[PDB]
């Protein structure tokens, strides 16, 4: 899950992906 | 955009920027009151950013205006980003001329080896990060089906494509979503993910717009 929110093309919007998972 | 090049202020003048007090995707005009982008880049409060070029200074072509609508796809996929599209919908028309200008929908899907063109304000840097001021251009070929799917093993839905270079160097990067991906005058493409950026045998994948086609002009007809 978090690979893949690194794979999404540190900003908010990684971090609530990252946050999220 | 790594291993791009400046593209020239307004030459590709369907390129926006989304900005909530600061740069975070980018998208596409497709008509004066419509843009297109990545269904991973919802977010409230977004203000479309139209005939930029140096995104930190005013200089001349700007509009800005307020989204009104932003509809993701019901069928997009947060884990797997199949489905990765949405639509904005402009408060209000914007002005179109030459340095603001929509791109056509396609009215069919491209192929393997044809050239297109990716342009953004994402990252610079393969390893490291560094944000452009101004709009960055690269010409990538389509890659085969099998070469994408050997790429990206199990990964590849068939509303995804890759485009790029196996050997590294050349690519899309973080800041680059939502963009356009623009083959024969047509946006075929749209800026989604890819394992790192600019990585040997990890090319970039796009949304194919292809698919998307009558659900993107039925959207618009409802709204
Ligand atoms: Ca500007």
């Amino acid at each position: 899950c978090k690979v893949m929110c690194y794979a999404q093309r540190s900003p908010e919007l990684l971090r609530r992906c990252l946050d999220n998972c | 955009i790594v291993g791009g090049y400046t593209c020239g202020a307004n030459t590709v003048p369907y390129q926006v920027s989304l900005n909530s007090g600061y740069h975070f995707c980018g998208g596409s005009l497709i008509n004066s009151q419509w843009v297109v982008s990545a269904a991973h880049c919802y977010k409230s409060g977004i203000q479309v950013r139209l005939g930029e070029d140096n995104i930190n200074v005013v200089e001349g072509n700007e509009q800005f205006i307020s989204a009104s609508k932003s509809i993701v796809h019901p069928s997009y996929n947060s884990n797997t980003l199949n489905n990765d599209i949405m639509l904005i919908k402009l408060k209000s028309a914007a002005s179109l001329n030459s340095r603001v200008a929509s791109i056509s929908l396609p009215t069919s899907c491209a192929s393997a080896g044809t050239q297109c063109l990716i342009s953004g304000w994402g990252n610079t840097k393969s390893s490291g990060t560094s944000y452009p001021d101004v709009l960055k251009c690269l010409k990538a070929p389509i890659l085969s089906d099998s070469s994408c799917k050997s790429a990206y093993p199990g990964q590849i839905t068939s509303n995804m494509f890759c485009a790029g270079y196996l050997e590294g160097g050349k690519d899309s990067c973080q800041g680059d979503s939502g963009g356009p991906v623009v083959c024969s005058g047509k946006l075929q493409g749209i800026v989604s993910w890819g394992s790192g950026c600019a990585q040997k045998n990890k090319p970039g994948v796009y949304t194919k717009v292809c698919n998307y086609v009558s659900w993107i002009k039925q959207t618009i007809a409802s709204n």
